[PDB]
């Protein structure tokens, strides 16, 4: 349904086969299929209309809550208590927007892999690495920071891989 | 159906019992002669298996030692 | 004529197998009909109270107070150091201790080492 | 009271979950997911009309 | 279990268990009854073989020796009666087992129904409450001074007497409670 | 909307009923036996349905109804898997159990 | 408490234990729903070797049941599309090294 | 239902019927009171074999020490209806 | 959070000015409206914590504990008041009164925003508790097991006191924002050993660990009933609230400081559950459960891992109703019997049916039957450990094995097998304890149902 | 199996290793070898979910199989062709398994006699 | 995996041929099968071990129904050497114990044959450790072994129970469940074998002497 968006949790143009009855035998599955619509379906989508009916007559809204961008830690004096707040509140949120990324992508792999069946090795690779580069990029950034985390913990975890890294690009241009 | 003890004597028996034993074991003996008159290979199998030894040397490739 | 029974610490001897029992002697049965009257001495001070139409309660057992009390409270006052009660609590409470701790800290240290060099496969390694 | 078993302990439960299967559970993407129905040459798809083709000319091994 | 035990068993005491316990365990490996019948019939003749015997050192070491090949040879897997000691339905009814004075801690409520029970439940009580008196008295002038020396106690012998320390033994629960 | 899950998930939800029942005035009478065989023989017909589907299309099912709770990056929920060994085995299981209890009926009688 | 008589009127017939005799110090280890020490029919140290010598067996034939494996006098199975390459894991950017059966 | 409701006379009957299978005690001269080894002159290996006869009839087991006492079929049937809880 | 601190103040007087027969009416209907109305503080954010002043602040970590704490309170009313009936009206008045001091003191505790404050509530907890001990116990040991209890805990938190002022002397503040702010590493020096030591032991000596857990069976054996209830459900945690806090200043000195104490808790989980296989008194069984319990909580918060932090506070608060539950289930069978030797009273299931239901679900509760809150903190717990160092499984794995081997013999010994035959004073059931152990246990199966409420400020 | 007994008992370097086979070259003893063909395309597979075991040379009989399964559903005795069609294509390439076992058994028992008879003729 | 399953079958078989109550007989006989369907996990077939889960419950449960009526018929006695001539004496329960220990044994186009035959034909058609084989060879004969020890000493000859005779089978609950299990004991493996999609790859390919292996075990 228009429930959620369609960008964000894709999923394929859903290809199914025409029936090719090829008996004169009757299909159990069909009758059942049949007595399960008239008996079940029908009054649950009559009671969905009446509740449906209720909630239009009442309609109401519902707004998402927009945070504006403060100053990072990067940006705040070594004493500063209030911007070093501000910086820290932004850090959380940012980390827990960042989880979500995570079960995102989680959510789409666990989908593919359901939905390609016997083929799932094969049909899920972009899904996988698209895994492989989220869950690399968020162990580097959060991963080891250990209980008691903060954004100045995250920052010196950051500032050390970078001192590595050009390091490591220094020595190798010498080569 | 009342059945009483027996004290040393064989114990009353109903017709139905021995007439549902008797029908079962029957209906099973039926059903396993007409699955192996209509799937013997099930038991027997259905392909040969082939003996090595009776395959030509130039049919699987072989030079005649002289090479 | 026929193989030999041994008895051992978790199956005992049998009493039939017993060569105690077979050569007996008057001082024995003096021994059993002393054991008996003790017995049948205690068996009907707690029948007395057992069938007492107007006991209500519990009837206390002597041995059961003093089988807790050793078991608990007894041990303290009849302890002395000795050698082999030294040796027995210095193993059994210091080498299990020890043992442990070199075994994690040899895997730890094995495990850092080998993260250092930056071959582990700790990939997808994202919850801790 | 001869047929109310079938009733009260069949029919209400099927349309209690049946009502929150339909309008919660599938509210939501990836609650719940179905591998995708088996496709064979010579099939005609529903959706799209598309046929698929016949299957390279068989040997005929007979 | 009902009757009070001795200071020790004497010989005939330790012939007749070994009997008893050889015969179960040759039926034990002889299922078949015929078979059984007999292979008990020769184990009777070889025990009453040596029954005449006058010297009670050689008859010790016959019992000893029998006890050994008993040992060696017996049934690791013994026939057992389902409700002895070791069968399969030994204390199988022992949760349904409810001891007598329970029945003082129902409500009235529950008294109400079986009235003409609780009336005979009070005529035992005060039966027993009459009696208890007289069963001490009984009990302490029977007694020796030293002590009793067995488990054995002492019936009634007056008029309206009841035996002593009867009321545990009379009102047990059931073998089949519920 | 495939009445497989709808099926599937209320095969397992019936068989609850007695045991919210197990505090009415039908735990204290003699028909609770026969009350739970019944439930239990109604819970396998009606299991034998999503088995028919399964066995004609090979239709298999996850449903992630319920949101238990979310760690940081581990969402746990109440998920059920309909696969193959799912919709083979519930009948099975609901037969040998149905067969079970009505042959208790009579052996545990004096219970 | 296995090995007390089954057959007398203990006062308290499940522990088998009678009112005001003296209680073993590890009586909670014996109290028969726990450590056993009843006699046997077969030795104690003779049911230690049978035992052993059997697990002791066992795991050595399974050891040489592994280096003398059993199989069929057949060659392996081939596949079609390079032994499944793409199917296997993908990697359709790598043009490997092709795989070729042949008829026989 | 399960077995019936034991009786005293059936106990009666069946331990009479156990002791006439007998082939050392004639049928005629055995009566409910006769001591096993006054009147019948028994000895002891004879009443052990009664007393394991009795507990195949019955299928229960006597402890040995009160089998031992048993020495007349009244407290054999005695014996019986009081473990079996037998009041008619 | 005065709206929560002022009505305990006010149950105060309401005692002391209550009919001398509406006493526990009052205490408990006022009790239980505390509770409700301290339910409020669950409504917690997810980046920082509610600062109501400058004096007293609520965390995820520290609401679940407060709630914890106002519900014991109803509970510890309902069961004192069957062995104190032959007391007097003044000595009712007054154990009431220990008792609400001490739900005052432990209130105030698990909300103070400076750590000197939180230290000054945690010592005076101490009081109404040796009180409450060594008034209205009952045997003549009671005595002997305050003294275990007092200077146990004293040698233990007196140097942290010494501690804390140093710290102050040199960051200028204890207040726990700035604490946090502020953080600053520790190097690896003797001074910074000694300091590490003197912050944490107290708070070891308090869970307890495993060779300081001396005082903990005697004190927990010779106290009352609601004495008892109190030690193990709340009392224990506040060493572990404490070093949750304090180990924010002890990174990363921590490393190499807790090996030791690492070693000890393993070891020691194992030796206490050992040790309650071979226990003849009821009571010291649950102790040295409580003490099992508290060694793998003790492990979870010195890895040091989001994962352990929430297992630590699961396990705690599913520890506290578990503890209190089976000390009050113990309590019912002594105050039937007046003795606490486990195999003097058997059978039990027999006599009474719903009591020996009431046991069932107290023991599978104990043994961390999922889906309870036990096991989400208990496998939160292993998975953390597991991540520090995979051999550590073993033990943790031999500890899953013995705790359900007692928790189940327990069972076994008190309620089944065959009822004692002298024992002929097991009257019904009171409706006052079926109520005791139905408000112990419901609620642990509602937070089941919804377990993030209990799951720490790292969720 | 024989084979077992030969090569456990029998000299080990006669016999051929399963695990290591073929040791020769495919066109050793050939003049010219076909290449074995495939009927069904890698997306006839892919859409019909086979296996990753049951995609081998016999995968297009197995399709039929599972069509005229699909399609005769209530009648679950109606494939009985298709599956003879698919067991006979399994046998032959069995069959064929088994006849490349024994060619690489006697290339290398002629290829060891060969080699150790020419060692003879020029060590004298 | 392989190992484990195939030392616990036949430690289990061997076990299960002295035993003399029922009971025992019948749960080392399930724990042999399940040894079994450890050894076919082993092997790479877990397919195959599900259905023969399926398969095994059935006439498994309705064994253990069968013991238990003849447990309560003669009066909660369960020792086999208590037991005689119940082949007239209990005709049903004679059958459809008769036909439970025939689908055990794997006997052609039963309910048992359906998995039991071929797991065993794909044991001996794998590269496989050759101890395991024997092993899972010898279990598969011993228990033929043991299934004819029960109907030997429970059914056939003299009785051997005591001489007030109880034995009343005849209470519709009792043959209603046994005759359900009954029909499924003997139409289970056909129908649903022929009503799943091939999900491994068969052995058509087979020497005829390794194909009637299970066969020429059993009865010997
Ligand atoms: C799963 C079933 C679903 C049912 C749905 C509805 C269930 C509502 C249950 C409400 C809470 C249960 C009651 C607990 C207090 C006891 C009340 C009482 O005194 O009973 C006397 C009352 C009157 O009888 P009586 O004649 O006086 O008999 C007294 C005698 O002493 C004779 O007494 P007794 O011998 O009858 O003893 C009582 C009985 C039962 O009593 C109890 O033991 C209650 C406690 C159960 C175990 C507790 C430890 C484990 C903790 C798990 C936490 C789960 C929390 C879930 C949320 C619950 C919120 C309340 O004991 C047992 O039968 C053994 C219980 C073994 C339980 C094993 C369950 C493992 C987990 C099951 C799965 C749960 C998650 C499902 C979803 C999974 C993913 C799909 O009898 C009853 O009312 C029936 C007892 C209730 C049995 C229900 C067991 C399953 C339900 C578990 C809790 C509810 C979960 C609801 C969601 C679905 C799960
Ligand atoms: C991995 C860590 C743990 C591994 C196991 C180590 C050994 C654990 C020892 C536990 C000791 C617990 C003692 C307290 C329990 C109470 C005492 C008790 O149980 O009583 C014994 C009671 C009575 O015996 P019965 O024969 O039934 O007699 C009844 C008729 N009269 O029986 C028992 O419960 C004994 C159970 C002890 C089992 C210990 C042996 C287990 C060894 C496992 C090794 C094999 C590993 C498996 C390998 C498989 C391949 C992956
Ligand atoms: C009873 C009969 C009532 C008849 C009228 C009701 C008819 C349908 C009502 C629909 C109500 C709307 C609705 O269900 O919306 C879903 C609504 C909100 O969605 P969430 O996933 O919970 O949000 C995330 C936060 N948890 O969820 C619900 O309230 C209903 C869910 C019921 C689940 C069924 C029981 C599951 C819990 C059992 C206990 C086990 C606990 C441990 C679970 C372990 C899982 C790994
Ligand atoms: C029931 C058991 C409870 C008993 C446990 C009590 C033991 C607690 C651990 C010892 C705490 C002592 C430390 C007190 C506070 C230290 C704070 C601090 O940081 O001071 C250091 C100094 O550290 C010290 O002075 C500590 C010295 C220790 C003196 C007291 C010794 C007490 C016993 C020590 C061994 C006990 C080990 C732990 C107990 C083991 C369990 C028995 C820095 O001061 P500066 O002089 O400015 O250094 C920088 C410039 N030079
Ligand atoms: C199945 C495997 C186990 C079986 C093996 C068992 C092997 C044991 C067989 C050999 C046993 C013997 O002969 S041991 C022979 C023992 N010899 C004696 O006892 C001599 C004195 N006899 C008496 O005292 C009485 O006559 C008495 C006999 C007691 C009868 O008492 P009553 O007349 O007043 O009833």
């Amino acid at each position: 349904p228009d429930s959620w968006d369609k960008d964000v949790y894709p999923e394929p143009p859903r290809r199914t086969p025409a029936p090719a009855p090829q008996t004169s035998l009757p299909n159990p599955v069909t009758y059942l299929t049949k007595i399960f619509d008239l008996l079940v379906d029908r009054p649950v989508t009559l009671a969905r209309e009446f509740i449906e009916q209720q909630h239009a007559k009442n309609r109401y809204y519902y707004y998402h809550r927009e945070f504006r961008r403060v100053p990072d830690i990067t940006e705040c004096e070594e004493k500063d208590i209030l911007c070093m707040f501000e910086a820290e509140m932004q850090w959380r949120r940012d980390y827990k927007v960042d989880q979500e990324i995570v079960n995102i992508i989680q959510e789409r792999l666990k989908a593919c892999q359901q939905r390609e069946g016997e083929s799932y090795r094969q049909n899920c690779a972009k899904e996988l690495e698209q895994f492989t580069q989220v869950s690399k990029a968020f162990q580097d950034r959060y991963s080891d920071l250990g209980a008691h985390y903060s954004a100045r913990k995250c920052l010196a975890k950051q500032k050390q891989r970078m001192l590595a890294e050009r390091k490591a690009a220094k020595e190798a241009a010498a080569a | 159906v009342h059945i009483e003890p027996r004290y040393r004597q064989f114990p009353q028996l109903t017709r139905s019992q021995l007439i549902q034993a008797e029908f079962f074991s029957a209906t099973m003996w039926f059903w396993i002669l007409w699955r192996f008159w209509h799937d013997s290979d099930a038991v027997l199998g259905h392909f040969p298996y082939p003996d090595p030894s009776q395959w030509t040397d130039e049919e699987l490739g072989i030079l005649p030692d002289d090479e | 004529s026929f193989p030999k029974y041994k008895p051992s610490r978790l199956a005992t001897l049998p009493a039939t197998l017993d060569p105690a029992e077979y050569d007996i002697s008057p001082e024995t049965r003096k021994a059993q009909a002393e054991r008996l009257a003790i017995r049948s001495r205690l068996k009907r001070e707690y029948l007395l109270q057992y069938n007492d139409p107007n006991r209500l309660g519990v009837i206390e057992d002597p041995a059961l107070i003093r089988w807790t009390y050793a078991r608990s409270a007894n041990i303290y006052p009849n302890f002395r150091p000795t050698p082999k009660t030294s040796l027995l609590g210095a193993l059994f409470g210091i080498g299990p201790l020890f043992f442990w701790y070199y075994v994690f800290k040899t895997d730890r240290d094995k495990k850092e080492k080998l993260i250092q060099e930056g071959k582990l496969d700790q990939t997808f390694n994202i919850s801790y | 009271r001869h047929s109310i078993f079938a009733v009260t302990h069949v029919l209400i439960p099927v349309w209690i979950i049946h009502y929150y299967l339909k309008y919660h559970v599938t509210a939501k993407p990836y609650t719940v997911v179905e591998r995708k129905p088996r496709i064979f040459p010579g099939d005609t798809i529903l959706e799209t009309g598309e046929v698929i083709p016949l299957m390279k000319e068989f040997p005929d091994q007979h | 279990a009902f009757s009070a035990p001795a200071a020790y068993l004497t010989h005939q005491q330790k012939v007749l268990r070994l009997y008893k316990r050889a015969l179960r365990h040759l039926e034990s490996w002889c299922v078949h009854r015929d078979k059984y019948r007999y292979f008990a019939c020769l184990m009777r003749a070889r025990f009453d073989e040596h029954k005449n015997e006058k010297d009670m050192v050689k008859a010790t070491q016959l019992l000893r020796q029998a006890e050994e090949e008993f040992w060696y040879g017996q049934h690791p897997q013994p026939y057992i009666f389902p409700e002895s000691p070791g069968g399969t339905s030994y204390e199988r009814y022992e949760c349904y087992k409810v001891p007598e004075w329970c029945l003082d801690d129902w409500h009235p409520s529950e008294k109400a129904m079986y009235p003409d029970y609780f009336a005979k439940r009070e005529q035992w009580k005060r039966l027993r409450r009459e009696s208890w008196e007289r069963e001490v008295k009984q009990l302490q002038e029977e007694t020796p001074p030293g002590g009793p020396r067995t488990e054995a106690l002492p019936p009634a012998r007056k008029e309206g007497d009841l035996p002593p320390l009867w009321w545990h033994i009379v009102t047990r629960p059931r073998e089949r409670p519920m | 909307m495939n009445p497989f899950a709808s099926l599937t998930l209320t095969t397992l939800t019936i068989l609850t009923i007695p045991i919210m029942m197990s505090n009415s005035n039908i735990y204290k009478t003699n028909l609770y036996p026969n009350y739970v065989k019944t439930t239990v023989s109604y819970a396998f017909t009606l299991s034998l349905v999503p088995l028919l589907m399964f066995m004609h299309t090979g239709q298999e099912m996850i449903i992630s109804n319920w949101h238990w709770m979310t760690l940081q990056t581990v969402e746990l929920s109440l998920s059920f898997k309909m696969d193959y060994f799912s919709v083979m085995f519930i009948p099975v299981a609901l037969f040998v159990t149905w067969s079970i209890m009505e042959f208790s009926m009579w052996y545990m009688h004096s219970d | 408490q296995q090995e007390r008589d089954p057959w007398y009127d203990w006062d308290h017939p499940d522990l088998r234990l009678n009112w005001g005799e003296p209680i073993h110090w590890d009586l909670d280890m014996y109290i028969r729903n726990r450590v056993d020490t009843s006699p046997t029919p077969v030795s104690w140290n003779t049911m230690c070797k049978h035992l052993f010598g059997f697990v002791a067996f066992m795991l050595f034939m399974f050891w040489v049941g592994e280096i003398y494996p059993s199989y069929q006098p057949v060659g392996p199975k081939q596949y079609p599309y390079n032994d499944l390459y793409l199917e296997r894991g993908g990697d359709p950017t790598k043009e490997p090294e092709p795989v070729v059966h042949y008829e026989i | 239902s399960d077995a019936p409701p034991l009786t005293l006379e059936a106990i009666k009957d069946r331990v009479l019927y156990v002791l006439k299978l007998y082939d050392k005690i004639d049928p005629e001269k055995l009566s409910v009171n006769s001591h096993f080894m006054k009147d019948l002159g028994l000895d002891s290996l004879d009443q052990v074999e009664i007393i394991m006869a009795m507990e195949d009839e019955f299928g229960f087991e006597i402890p040995d020490i009160d089998a031992e006492k048993l020495m007349c079929p009244q407290e054999i049937v005695d014996y019986i209806a009081d473990k079996k809880d037998v009041y008619e | 959070m005065l709206k929560i601190i002022i009505p305990t103040t006010m149950l105060l007087p309401m005692t002391w000015m209550s009919k001398h027969n509406m006493i526990w009416i009052n205490a408990t209907v006022h009790s239980l409206l505390i509770s409700l109305i301290s339910l409020s503080l669950l409504n917690q954010l997810g980046e920082n914590s509610l600062n109501f002043s400058l004096t007293f602040f609520s965390d995820s970590l520290s609401a679940p504990l407060l709630v914890l704490t106002t519900w014991l309170l109803p509970l510890m009313l309902m069961a004192s008041q069957s062995h104190l009936s032959k007391e007097t009206t003044t000595r009712k008045k007054l154990y009431i009164t220990m008792l609400i001091l001490l739900q005052l003191f432990l209130i105030m505790t698990f909300t103070a925003t400076e750590l000197i404050l939180f230290y000054i509530l945690f010592e005076a907890t101490l009081v109404p508790t040796l009180i409450i001990i060594t008034r209205w116990g009952n045997q003549t040991e009671r005595l002997n097991a305050g003294l275990y209890f007092l200077f146990y805990t004293l040698a233990g938190s007196l140097p942290l006191l010494v501690a804390l002022v140093y710290i102050q002397n040199t960051t200028g503040s204890l207040n726990f924002l700035i604490i946090h702010y502020w953080s600053h590493p520790l190097s690896n020096s003797w001074s910074n050993i000694f300091m590490w030591l003197a912050c944490i032991m107290a708070f070891m000596v308090k869970m307890p660990l495993y060779g300081l857990h001396l005082w903990l069976p005697k004190a927990h054996v010779e106290a009352p009933i609601a004495g008892s209830m109190v030690l193990a459900a709340v009392l224990l945690k506040l060493g572990g609230y404490g070093m949750m806090r304090i180990t924010t200043i002890l990174n990363p000195l921590t490393n190499y400081m807790a090996y030791p104490f690492l070693m000890l808790s393993m070891w020691g989980m194992i030796m206490t559950s050992s040790i309650c296989l071979r226990q003849t008194d009821l009571k010291s069984l649950i102790a040295y459960s409580s003490v099992s319990h508290m060694a793998l909580v003790i492990v979870a918060i010195m890895i040091q891992t989001p994962w352990s932090f929430m297992g630590a506070t699961a396990l705690m608060i599913a520890h506290g109703l578990t503890s209190s539950m089976l000390f009050c289930l113990a309590n019912t069978n002594y105050e039937r019997v007046h003795s606490r030797t486990m195999i003097l009273a058997r059978g039990l299931q027999t006599l009474l049916p719903l009591m020996a239901t009431w046991w069932l679900v107290a023991s599978l509760t104990n043994l961390a039957l999922p889906p309870s809150i036990n096991l989400i903190g208990e496998l939160f717990i292993i998975t953390a450990s597991f991540s520090w160092s995979n051999i550590t499984i073993i033990l943790m794995g031999m500890n899953m094995m013995i705790t359900a081997l007692y928790s189940l013999y327990m069972l076994i010994t008190t309620q089944r097998g065959k009822y004692t035959h002298h024992i002929n004073n097991i009257k019904p059931s009171f409706t006052r304890e079926n109520a005791l152990m139905a408000l112990h246990i419901l609620p642990l199966l509602l937070l089941t149902l919804n377990p993030k409420m209990i799951l720490g400020p790292l969720y | 199996g024989a084979h077992l007994a030969r090569r456990y008992l029998g000299d080990a370097s006669k016999e051929p290793d399963p695990l290591r086979m073929p040791t020769f070259p495919p066109d050793y003893g050939f003049p010219e070898r076909k290449e074995r063909e495939m009927v069904a395309t890698q997306q006839e597979m892919n859409d019909a979910q086979l296996m990753l075991q049951q995609r081998d040379y016999c995968a297009h009989y197995l399709i039929q199989l599972l069509k005229c399964k699909r399609d005769s559903f209530p009648n679950f005795l109606a494939c009985k062709h298709e599956q003879h069609d698919w067991d006979y294509c399994e046998h032959l390439d069995y069959v064929k398994r088994m006849k490349e076992f024994e060619r690489e058994r006697r290339l290398l028992q002629r290829k060891k006699r060969r080699e150790q008879r020419e060692a003879e003729m020029a060590r004298g | 995996t392989l190992c484990l399953g195939a030392i616990t079958t036949l430690f289990t078989a061997l076990c299960a041929i002295t035993q003399n109550d029922i009971k025992k007989i019948v749960a080392f006989s399930t724990s042999s099968q399940l040894g079994l369907m450890m050894v076919t996990i082993g092997i790479n077939q877990p397919h195959l071990a599900f259905l023969h889960i399926c398969m095994h419950a059935f006439f498994k449960a309705m064994l253990f129904m069968c013991s238990g009526s003849i447990i309560h018929s003669l009066n909660d006695e369960q020792d086999i050497r208590k037991m005689g001539g119940l082949y007239k004496a209990m005709p049903f329960t004679t059958t459809a114990l008769i036909i439970g220990s025939l689908a055990l044994t794997g006997m052609p186009y039963l309910t048992g044959f359906y998995s039991k035959d071929l797991i065993i034909e794909a044991v001996n058609m794998s590269y496989t450790n050759a101890w395991a084989l024997l092993m899972t060879l010898i279990a598969t004969s011993l228990t033929a072994a043991y299934s004819t020890r029960i109907i030997f000493f429970a059914f056939l000859g003299k009785p051997r129970f005591p001489p007030l005779v109880l034995i009343n089978e005849n209470n519709p609950l009792l043959i209603n469940s046994i005759k359900r299990l009954l029909i499924g004991s003997i139409f289970a493996g056909f129908i649903i074998s022929n009503n799943i999609p091939p999900m491994t790859v068969p052995n058509t390919t087979m020497p005829l002497y390794m194909k009637m292996t299970a066969l020429i075990v059993t009865i010997m």
